[PDB]
RNA sequence: AGAGACCGAUAGCGCACAAGUAGAGUGAUCGAAAGAUGAAAAGCACUUUGAAAAGAGGGUUAAAUAGCACGUGAAAUUGUUGAAAGGGAAGCGCUUGUGACCAGACUUGCGCCCGGCGGAUCAUCCGGUGUUCUCACCGGUGCACUCCGCCGGGCUCAGGCCA
RNA sequence: CCGGGACCGAGGACCGCGCUCUGCAAGGAUGCUGGCGUAAUGGUCACCAGCGACCCGUCUUGAAACACGGACCAAGGAGUCAAGGUUUUGCGCGAGUGUUUGGGUGUAAAACCCGCACGCGUAAUGAAAGUGAACGUAGGUGAGAGCUUCGGCGCAUCAUCGA
RNA sequence: AGACUAAUCGAACCAUCUAGUAGCUGGUUACCGCCGAAGUUUCCCUCAGGAUAGCAGUGUCGACCUUCAGUUUUAUGAGGU
RNA sequence: GUCCCACCCAUACCCCGCCCUCAGGGUAGAAACGAUGCCCUGAGGAGUAGGCGGCCGUGGAGGUCAGUGACGAAGCCUAGG
């Protein structure tokens, strides 16, 4: 039971990777290459008014 | 900026959800891909200008992307249906590719794909019956 | 990961890369540092010269807090001033005041002197100071004083 | 038979980067094209240094740049295929323009505050596609803690692998003549 | 339809490289294994014994993977899979997976006839 | 009490079962093997041969190629039927022959001319809408030497195997 | 300078070197003709025939050995994990670097946030008391990629004399 | 008689320390591609074992450095078979 | 014993085809390319102990094929491809 189950990651490299993922979420060709169906969404990034 | 057609091909060159890989070749089930091959030249979803052809009820249906609406996918395609005559469809498709400098390298492929779709809408002729060579003596009894 | 290992590549080959004549037995040569003076002397003398013997005198119950005195050179004395104020002095806009630097509050005890000092007077407080370091501060127009 | 000493000899130098950075691949495509379609020896050197590993691309500081901006190099463009770091010892930064693989945050801020400008290696290819009026700089290769241990032996004055420093750690027999011999 | 023109196909060998001594012991399968014993007569290339595979038996790059008609096989599981061969009907042929039901098998064969695509396992 | 990038009946605790059981030893102590019919017993009524165990018919079931020696049912080893070889081992590599069995390929395709049949509306121009701003689509006009499809006849070209 | 035989036909618009120059044997085969369109060519298996062929694993200078293990089949069966070192590859930041001992918070063993100390590095040398890194544009000489106003400037690194 | 002490005696039987240690014998599980050895030097209660140098592979970097060589020629030394 | 013609066959030598390994070139005002691709040219291929590279299979985990299936999944047999 004393094998290594958890991994330590530098916090700077964590923050780099999450920012790189947010940028890729605003590229419509990448959304389709990950299997999403977005042929009828008006704009990307998609923003809705505070009606929720 | 940080994103272009060359960058997008770099992150999708090795795997994407359109890929179909096995022995004897690699294919792509992409809508904006003519010849359904995996390559930078034919990867329609990557490039800024691309062409795609699907069969219609009577003729063919052709889509192309508008470069000014790359971030508005609902209104980013220009769609035309050709259902009058074969030669008329060939001409309009060829002009749509190699007249204003919009992917003149896809001129030969676009015409040939429209030809294959219209060829498959004709009636299918019946096949001749199968003959026998070694089971013939077996069934002669 | 187990799939990146030469163990996987040895499957099917006798001896697992260890030899047919020598066989990877249990402990040929002893365990640990055995044989240092007898049959491992050739290793212990090429590397690690000075391994055997005694040198110096002993010190019972040594307390490391008695010997705490970190040092900083004059080369980096100006880096202890905040950056915005530092640029005003260097560009020559103060010309009427001098900075007073507390080495202990930054965690240093002795001031050594290695590099050069710009000709702007400064006041330094320290517990210890080198002979060269005091010469260069005074020549720039400053003064060092002792504080304990 | 053919009686040859060597056969199927492979090349000793890298032919591509070992990294998987997507933008470094775009940079390598650019300079592959330039090196083939230009006669400038400058372009071929930059291509090779983009293949190299981090211990073969040591950093370069602002002080080392200022040393080479003397004796008639005040208006050339400095090119460094490496990281450029800051130096606390240097109190006044001269004005210059530098093209580098990357800059640290303080190095970039001090260059621009003195009236200079920083470039990227792709901006450099657009402005100087032949490397005219440039100077190439490298950092110190051997200034690494591991190189001090290389080639240890008798009468070599290298650094030994020890776990601590003090009088009780490898200082008695073979290090002084009062205990046997010395080295 | 007929395949695109190609150079004639040569094989260089048709036998199968069976394992040494697998014709005498039933615990040894026939698949090839490389002998590694210190005395083995097959490893030392004695005259009159089994041969060992080498890269020198490889096939011409122009005719590799093509069946004697001239096509290359492609495995399909439904109707949309066979429509990927719309632009390749003189170079590829379709092969239906073993676990496809009899009703879906009828739909695939009908569609492939409209496209002019050859099917290898057709009769059923 | 809640869980898992754990094991899946020679694994996981010695134990998924009337397991610290049956059994061994004077004794301290040692210590196994063994899960699965079917949704439902609907677990085969009656007739006939046999001293009986059982067999042959006939029934139940989606299925008895599920009958309590019960899901699926591999190999070693054995019986019957069919094919073949054998003058002190057999097996194997290269290469012909004979006998048995068998996968492909081919069945036509494009084009030109002549005749018949049917349908439109081919080129041009006007209005509207898109778009890569010059290229298209829809509505109107067109209305027989234009355009499209089918059938019949003739001609050239290309097409399978061995020489 | 004339005869007679054998094996082979890679390549796929043009481009070149040439010649006996309406053209050609000059940077790689075309033209004409017959039979057959299926088990005829071809493939798999079994058997007879010619030539060839000692039982594998292992220790050993030397194994087919009168050297050891192996009657047969199925399932199991052997370089792993932790701490501490080291060289090399990839990545982040860079004179600094390291959130996760702990606190805040949560859709609750995840993910997200915080910063006082501390570790390694930024300075060595002596047994120790102790002392502690610029004469010079951070030196001179010989090589040295690259740049250059063509006079020169000279990275990394190597050899050498000094501070 | 080194005899007997439950088929066990030149020191009984049972559980645990215990997976006791072995420079010694046995075994060590798919394929293809490229390169390719040693039984020699010095030290060791060393002689069936190690460390150390050599022989081998892999990763590179400096210039693509007029750079080298199990060789011949010319001039010039040493040797006691 | 000596001399002279013709002839026989190695995985050696010469010419041709194909595989791989190594080396050297071409390819963007892109009618453009699994640029990790394609085109052109030359040489080489034995191997125990051992080193490195690339690939094939098995039990589980995240993502994706809007994958197959009682109109038959998995497993098993088969001198049929
Ligand atoms: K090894
Ligand atoms: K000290
Ligand atoms: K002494
Ligand atoms: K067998
Ligand atoms: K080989
Ligand atoms: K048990
Ligand atoms: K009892
Ligand atoms: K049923
Ligand atoms: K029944
Ligand atoms: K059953
Ligand atoms: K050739
Ligand atoms: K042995
Ligand atoms: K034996
Ligand atoms: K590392
Ligand atoms: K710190
Ligand atoms: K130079
Ligand atoms: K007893
Ligand atoms: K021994
Ligand atoms: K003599
Ligand atoms: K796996
Ligand atoms: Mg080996
Ligand atoms: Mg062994
Ligand atoms: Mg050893
Ligand atoms: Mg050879
Ligand atoms: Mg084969
Ligand atoms: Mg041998
Ligand atoms: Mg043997
Ligand atoms: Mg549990
Ligand atoms: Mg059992
Ligand atoms: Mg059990
Ligand atoms: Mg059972
Ligand atoms: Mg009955
Ligand atoms: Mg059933
Ligand atoms: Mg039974
Ligand atoms: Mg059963
Ligand atoms: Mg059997
Ligand atoms: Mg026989
Ligand atoms: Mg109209
Ligand atoms: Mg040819
Ligand atoms: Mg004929
Ligand atoms: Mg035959
Ligand atoms: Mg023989
Ligand atoms: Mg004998
Ligand atoms: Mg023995
Ligand atoms: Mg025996
Ligand atoms: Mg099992
Ligand atoms: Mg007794
Ligand atoms: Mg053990
Ligand atoms: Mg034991
Ligand atoms: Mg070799
Ligand atoms: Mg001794
Ligand atoms: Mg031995
Ligand atoms: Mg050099
Ligand atoms: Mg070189
Ligand atoms: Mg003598
Ligand atoms: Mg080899
Ligand atoms: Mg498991
Ligand atoms: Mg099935
Ligand atoms: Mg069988």
């Amino acid at each position: 039971i004393w094998r290594k189950w958890h991994v330590k990651i530098n916090q700077g490299q964590k923050r780099f990777a999450t920012a790189s993922a947010l940028a890729a979420s605003a590229v419509a060709p990448l959304l389709m290459a990950r299997g999403h169906q977005v042929s009828t969404v008006p704009e990307v990034p998609l923003v809705v008014d505070s009606a929720a | 900026s940080n994103v272009s057609a060359d960058l997008i091909w770099e992150v999708s060159r090795n795997y994407n959800s359109f890929l179909v890989k096995q022995r004897t070749g690699t294919f792509s089930r992409d809508a904006l891909n003519l010849t359904n091959q995996h390559s930078r030249k034919h990867a329609g979803f990557v490039n800024d200008k691309a062409l795609g052809i699907v069969p219609a009820e009577k003729g063919v249906k052709v889509i192309a992307k508008k470069v000014k609406a790359a971030n508005k996918p609902a209104s980013s395609l220009y769609t035309v249906t050709y259902k009058s005559t074969a030669r008329k469809a060939y001409k309009a498709i060829a002009s749509q590719a190699a007249k204003h400098g919009y992917r003149a390298d896809l001129r030969q492929a676009a015409v040939a794909r429209a030809s294959a779709i219209l060829r498959s809408q004709r009636p299918v002729k019946p096949e001749p019956p199968k003959k026998l060579r070694g089971a013939a003596a077996r069934r002669a009894a | 990961p187990t799939r990146f290992s030469k163990t996987r590549k040895h499957r099917g080959h006798v001896s697992a890369g260890k030899g047919r004549v020598g066989k990877h037995r249990k402990h040929p040569g002893g365990r640990g540092m055995a044989g240092g003076q007898h049959h491992h002397r050739t290793n212990l003398d090429k590397y690690h010269p000075g391994y055997f013997g005694k040198v110096g005198m002993r010190h019972f119950h040594l307390l490391r807090n008695h010997y705490w005195r970190p040092s900083i050179n004059i080369d980096k004395l100006w880096s202890l001033v905040p950056s915005d104020v530092r640029e005003q002095y260097l560009s020559g806009q103060k010309k009427d005041t001098a900075p007073v630097i507390d080495l202990l509050s930054h965690g240093y005890a002795k001031l050594l002197g290695k590099g050069r000092l710009p000709e702007i007077p400064v006041v330094v407080r320290a517990r210890y100071v080198s002979a060269e370091a005091e010469r260069k501060v005074k020549e720039a127009g400053g003064v060092v004083e002792l504080v304990a | 038979g053919i009686d040859l000493r060597w056969k199927h000899v492979r090349s000793s130098h890298r032919k591509a980067p070992k990294s998987d950075n997507v933008y470094l691949k775009l940079l390598v495509k650019l300079y592959r094209f330039l090196a083939r379609r230009t006669e400038a020896p400058f372009n071929k050197v930059v291509l090779r240094r983009l293949f190299m590993s981090r211990i073969n691309r040591p950093p370069v500081s602002l002080s080392r740049i200022a040393r080479n901006l003397k004796n008639g190099n005040e208006k050339k463009t400095v090119v460094v295929v490496a990281t450029v770091t800051d130096d606390n010892r240097l109190l006044q930064v001269p004005k210059m323009e530098v093209a580098a693989l990357r800059f640290t945050a303080k190095a970039r801020a001090r260059i621009e505050a003195a009236g200079g400008r920083t470039l990227t290696l792709d901006q450099l290819a657009l402005e100087k596609p032949t490397g005219a009026n440039t100077l190439l700089l490298r950092g110190p290769k051997n200034a690494r803690e591991a190189v001090k241990h290389f080639g240890f032996g008798p009468h070599k004055h290298k650094k030994p692998y020890v776990r601590s420093k003090g009088r009780k750690f490898e200082r008695a027999r073979g290090r002084r003549r009062s205990r046997g011999f010395k080295v | 339809v007929a395949a695109k023109k190609h150079v004639p196909i040569v094989k260089k060998r048709t036998k199968r490289f069976m394992r040494h001594q697998s014709d005498r012991f039933k615990c040894l399968d026939s698949a090839w294994r490389k002998p590694k014993g210190i005395d083995n007569r097959v490893r030392r290339r004695f005259k009159g014994n089994l041969a060992m595979p080498s890269i020198g038996y490889g096939s011409n790059k122009k005719t590799k993977h093509m069946m004697p008609s001239g096509h290359k096989a492609f495995l399909v599981h439904n109707v949309k899979d066979v429509e990927l061969l719309l632009m390749h009907n003189r170079t590829y042929a379709a092969e239906i997976a073993h676990n496809v039901s009899s009703r879906k098998r009828i739909d695939i064969i009908t569609r492939a006839k409209q496209l002019g695509v050859k099917v290898t396992n057709a009769k059923a």
